[PDB]
């Protein structure tokens, strides 16, 4: 299922050309809206008074066709950054005319090239068009992986091609894009149409496009190799990039004439459909996460707020998570009570934050496996979840389980526990306040008692994602700090991003907390080596937890628990993007702060440059105690 | 009376005007606006009856527009098309029809410039796809393909008497001297200063190591390939120099085409002798009469075929 388009710069009859590309199987068509050679004058007479029409009529297609099948293209003679003033003034007038016409037609996308370093005036004129009205139309900046100057044949005897490695120079077209979208102030309407050449650049040059809003990939017919039967095909390296772009769900565009003339134009299409059908299928996690890609969510605050029914339902449909919890209990029971005591000793187990009872059931299953005697207390503060627990206790569990409707920090337990079990962990481990909860409860755990989980560690990693930076920027709410959306974390399935350095551990908590003076506050400095040129947009947060001994759960990509889809990564953004060069170190500082009523995080980048301290005093984000 | 196969009307945008050795005018026209964006080829054995369709010797329509044209001998017509094809059309045995010889889609974008090489067996083309292709007219194939430029190819001009030599100029600011005999065929030439983009080229018809070029600012420059640093230059036009054509004279005159809607006629020192504001739109070609050397014909986007009497 590849959505594809045909790029044409020659359309004699619009209807016949449209029907032609349709028969060939193309979903849309990129075409000129004014004749590409029809240079127009706006200042100088007599050419200014040229009789009309200036182009073909809108009546030639239905409104629907214009909205869905046509991608406009700027005329190649429009040069807003030309050194000739007369050309600069005229191209500004022509650029506006063409863009206004495409907006008049209701075109879904419109293409403009970035075929040189300086596009300041092209940016001034486009930005101006965006701020003239309020529309949904996209602008696809046609930009190549390799600039033409860097891919030209070595055939100029007195002007030869440089055979030296220029790490930064090979990434010149990315800088063209970067500068153009910076000038246009990261408009959500401006995206990349990435043109792939016959020869691929170094992987660093390709990786430089990670986290960028790529909406289209342009494949010229020329890059296609010929197979033994005469069919157009691609090199193993070109396939790698195609597969990468398929994940980003870009629209593929075929540009150029048919060079495999024995076959039809649908042969270029058939190859892409074949490549699309022959990729690894969506695995349990990738199938689950589908739809949530780069979708920002507020992290849950299950202590302050009572969770909804369908939320516990989602938590529950994660077999791996509770399989591991079962195994951690099963292991702890054998270690605590020997086979000789298998009928004398009854273990007091306390599920702290029982929800709808998945850990109460997992404890029962662990006992009917370890063949040991257990007493259960199912503590839950959410009275709505307690209704589920008490209807469970009556109809199944019986007197074996004591349902407690209380806050675990307030509860006066009749006896002590051998094991306190809980699932109070967030995507950043301690973000749902697992430390504070378990500290208020550890008074009713036996002097030799076990906590499942016994330990948890959060991890941070610097990331680049212009898509997620803009996604956050758009989270501006009235009646609050206009910059507040940057001073809060988000639970998101990070998809279009680039991990700038390996995750490093951030905050660690251990239960029981045997410390004489318990302090859950933290200050931590991380130094991240970056071996690429990039733009820092924020930090991806993850976690790892020891439930019991070797039985663990992890969302850190290097050690991610297989098939476990409960927690998505967390994101700590920064207000202003930070330029990072190859070889530099990203230094971040994170604090975990609290008072008697609330807990929060503060953060700051101190290298290569400083950021402001994010979330001072919990002004934008706090977690209620 | 309109000939058989010839279209009822001619497309407004007149692109090319080429006098044959016998005095018969060849026309190239494109439909650049309106519903259909195609082109056509015309022959006027009576040049004073053009652009009137019903008073032509031959006429045909092309699939797409006509960006450039050139006479391949006395019966052949080589066309640079928007389709990406370089087309060869041949005159009828009676010279009453214009029949398709070949239509090869080799370029990935609009073909904008064509020049047939001194022999007449080969030709060179320049496209917006940044390529330059050397063609075998007889074999109907591309012999060589050169990606020397970094932006679209604006002009390609074959040497008057060398089948290996030809000039090219692009929006990448390079003027390239080509010699297919050299292992690296192109060589970057021109004045010391980079200046403004080159738009048009014209070899000298007598001095085989001299040519002229027009820039995007209206400047016409006199260049020696040898001294490879220009001496003479005249700001002939207020806008882009579209074309440069040399008169058939032993001491040739230089016709200057422009987007400023004017025509100028210059001498050996690039001085103005004539000027015509006759056109109301862009001047797209110039062709000196073979029969009357002091007669010069121009076409424009205003659908005019003006015949100038050059003093
Ligand atoms: C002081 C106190 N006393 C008694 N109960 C308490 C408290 C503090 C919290 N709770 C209870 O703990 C339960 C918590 O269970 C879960 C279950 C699954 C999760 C999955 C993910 Br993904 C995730 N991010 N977090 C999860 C949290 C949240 C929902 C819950 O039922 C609260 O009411």
């Amino acid at each position: 299922r590849v959505s594809s388009g045909r790029d044409l710069n020659c359309v004699p009859e619009i209807a016949d050309t449209l029907g032609a590309v349709a028969k060939q199987g193309f979903d849309f068509l990129c075409m000129p809206v004014f004749h590409p050679r029809f240079k127009r004058e706006f200042i100088q007479e007599p050419a200014k008074n040229r009789p009309g029409p200036q182009t073909r009529s809108d009546l030639l297609l239905s409104g629907r066709d214009w909205n869905t099948l046509i991608v406009g293209k700027l005329s190649p003679w429009i040069r807003p950054d030309s050194k000739v003033e007369k050309i600069r003034r005229n191209s500004e007038a022509a650029m506006l005319q063409e863009l206004n016409f495409g907006a008049y037609l209701g075109l879904p996308a419109f293409l403009l090239p970035l075929n040189q370093e300086d596009n300041t005036n092209l940016a001034r004129v486009l930005t101006n068009h965006i701020h003239t009205g309020h529309h949904s139309s996209m602008f696809w900046m046609r930009v190549p992986l390799v600039a033409p100057e860097d891919l030209r044949d070595d055939i100029i005897e007195n002007a030869p091609t440089t055979h030296t490695e220029e790490y930064s120079g090979e990434e010149k077209t990315w800088m063209w894009w970067h500068n153009f979208r910076t000038l246009c102030d990261y408009s959500k309407r401006i995206a990349v149409a990435l043109e792939i050449g016959a020869d691929l650049p170094s992987n660093h040059v390709i990786d430089r496009w990670l986290g960028e809003p790529i909406k289209a990939a342009i494949l010229p017919t020329s890059i296609f190799l010929t197979n033994k039967k005469g069919f157009p095909v691609l090199s193993k390296m070109h396939q790698r990039l195609i597969f990468r772009l398929l994940k980003l769900e870009v629209q593929f565009i075929i540009t150029g004439t048919n060079h495999h003339s024995e076959k039809e134009f649908c042969s270029y299409l058939q190859y892409l459909e074949y490549l699309s059908q022959n990729r690894p299928p969506p695995n349990a996690y990738e199938l689950f996460a589908k739809g949530y890609e780069d979708y920002l969510q507020s992290p849950l605050q299950p202590l302050m707020d009572n969770l909804e029914s369908q939320t516990y339902e989602v938590f529950e449909k994660d077999p791996i998570k509770y399989s591991q919890y079962q195994q951690a209990i099963y292991k702890c029971l054998l270690d605590r009570v020997p086979e000789e005591e298998k009928d004398t000793n009854v273990q007091v187990l306390m599920v702290l934050g029982a929800g709808r009872g998945p850990l109460v059931n997992a404890s029962l299953r662990a006992a009917k496996q370890a063949d040991r005697r257990i007493k259960l207390y199912a503590v839950e503060k959410n009275p709505n979840a307690v209704v589920t627990l008490e209807n469970w206790q009556f109809e199944e569990w019986g007197s074996q389980v004591t349902v407690v409707s209380s806050d675990m920090r307030e509860w006066v337990a009749p006896e002590k526990a051998d094991i306190i079990v809980s699932e109070l962990l967030g995507s950043f481990a301690d973000n749902e306040l697992s430390p504070e909860c378990l500290d208020g409860a550890q008074h009713f755990l036996k002097d030799d008692g076990v906590s499942i989980p016994g330990e948890y560690t959060s991890f941070l990693a610097p990331i680049s994602s212009s898509k997620l930076y803009n996604e956050v920027r758009a989270c501006r709410e009235k009646d609050r700090d206009p910059e507040a959306q940057f001073e809060m974390p988000y639970v998101v399935r990070l998809h279009n991003f680039h991990q700038l350095s390996a995750p490093q551990p951030c905050f660690t908590f251990s239960h029981p907390n045997r410390d004489p003076m318990i302090d859950n506050n933290r200050y931590c400095t991380l130094e991240f080596p970056v071996e690429v040129n990039t733009v820092l947009h924020g930090f991806a947060g993850y976690f790892e937890t020891v439930l019991y001994q070797d039985i663990t759960l992890s969302i850190r990509p290097e050690t991610h628990s297989p098939g476990m889809f409960s927690w998505f990564p967390i994101l700590f953004p920064i207000k202003q993007p930070i330029t990072v060069r190859e070889g530099q170190t990203i230094c971040v500082r994170f604090w975990r702060c609290s008072n008697s009523k609330k807990v929060w995080y503060e953060w700051a980048v101190t290298a290569p440059v400083c950021s402001a301290i994010h979330n001072p005093t919990g002004r934008s984000y706090t977690i209620g105690l | 009376n309109l000939p058989p196969n010839a279209p009822a009307c001619m497309e407004r945008q007149l692109e090319a005007a080429r006098y044959r050795s016998d005095g018969a005018l060849l026309l190239g026209a494109s439909s650049l606006s309106g519903r259909c964006w195609a082109g056509s080829l015309w022959l006027f054995k009576d040049p004073c009856a053009a652009p009137n369709e019903g008073f032509c010797s031959a006429g045909v329509q092309t699939e797409a527009g006509v960006a450039d044209l050139t006479w391949v001998g006395e019966r052949g017509i080589l066309v640079a098309s928007d389709s990406g094809a370089v087309e060869l059309w041949e005159l009828d045995e009676n010279e009453t029809l214009i029949v398709s010889k070949f239509c090869k889609y080799e370029h990935d974008d609009i073909v904008s410039t064509v020049s047939v090489l001194s022999s007449g067996t080969q030709a060179v083309s320049g496209s917006k796809d940044i390529c330059i292709k050397v063609w075998d007219l007889a074999q109907q194939v591309v012999l060589s393909s050169y990606r020397a430029h970094a932006a679209q190819v604006t002009c390609v001009a074959a040497s008057p008497h060398k089948d290996s030599v030809f000039l090219s100029c692009s929006e990448d600011n390079r003027i390239l001297l080509w010699d297919t005999r050299c292992p690296k065929p192109a060589s970057q030439i021109g004045c010391s200063a980079p200046g403004y983009l080159p738009t048009s080229l014209a070899w000298h018809p007598q001095q085989s190591e001299v040519f002229v070029f027009g820039d995007e600012n209206g400047t016409v420059s006199l260049v020696d390939t040898k001294s490879t640093s220009c001496v003479l230059s005249s700001a002939v036009h207020s806008q882009c120099v579209t074309g440069l054509v040399f008169s058939p004279h032993s001491v040739p005159f230089l016709a200057s085409l422009s987007e400023d809607c004017s025509l100028a006629v210059l001498d050996s020192s690039l001085s103005e002798l004539f000027r015509s504001q006759a056109h109301r739109d862009f001047v797209r070609d110039a062709t000196w009469s073979p029969l009357n050397h002091s007669l010069l014909t121009t076409v424009g986007w205003d659908h005019q075929v003006v015949h100038h009497v050059v003093p």
